[PDB]
């Protein structure tokens, strides 16, 4: 399914009918609503780790 | 001393036996490439500069 229906917020519908059970069972899933900037760092290995060779 | 004795560069070595020293005998030495020699041969090395810690 589109990536942008589940950021758009549909809930997307599951339908369970299990032999034994008699009743269908429905489940509907959605992105829950509620976006900060990751700023990434990467530190180089220091020189005692590089000291082991 | 002859001076391919000297040229040899065998160390020479000078002791005065005397009241005034801490344990009253002080040496010194000398040979050819420490009485005012004409050449300084040197061959500084330096690794690891960094050497954090
Ligand atoms: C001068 O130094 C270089 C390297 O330190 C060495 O290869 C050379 O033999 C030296 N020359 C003399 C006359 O000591
Ligand atoms: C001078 O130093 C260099 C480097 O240590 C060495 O290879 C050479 O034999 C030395 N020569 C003398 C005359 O001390």
């Amino acid at each position: 399914i589109c990536e942008d229906d589940w950021n758009s917020g549909e809930r997307f519908t599951c339908t369970v009918t299990h032999t034994d059970l008699p009743s269908p069972l429905k489940q509907t899933i959605s992105r829950p609503k509620g976006l900060h900037r990751p700023d990434v760092y990467l530190l180089p290995p220091a020189r005692e780790q590089l000291n082991l060779r | 001393v002859s001076e391919e004795e000297w040229n040899t560069g065998e160390t020479y070595t000078c002791v005065v036996a005397h009241e005034a020293l801490p344990n009253r005998v002080t040496e010194r030495t000398v040979d050819k490439s420490t009485g005012k020699p004409t050449l300084y041969n040197v061959s500084l090395v330096m690794s690891d500069t960094a050497g954090t810690c």
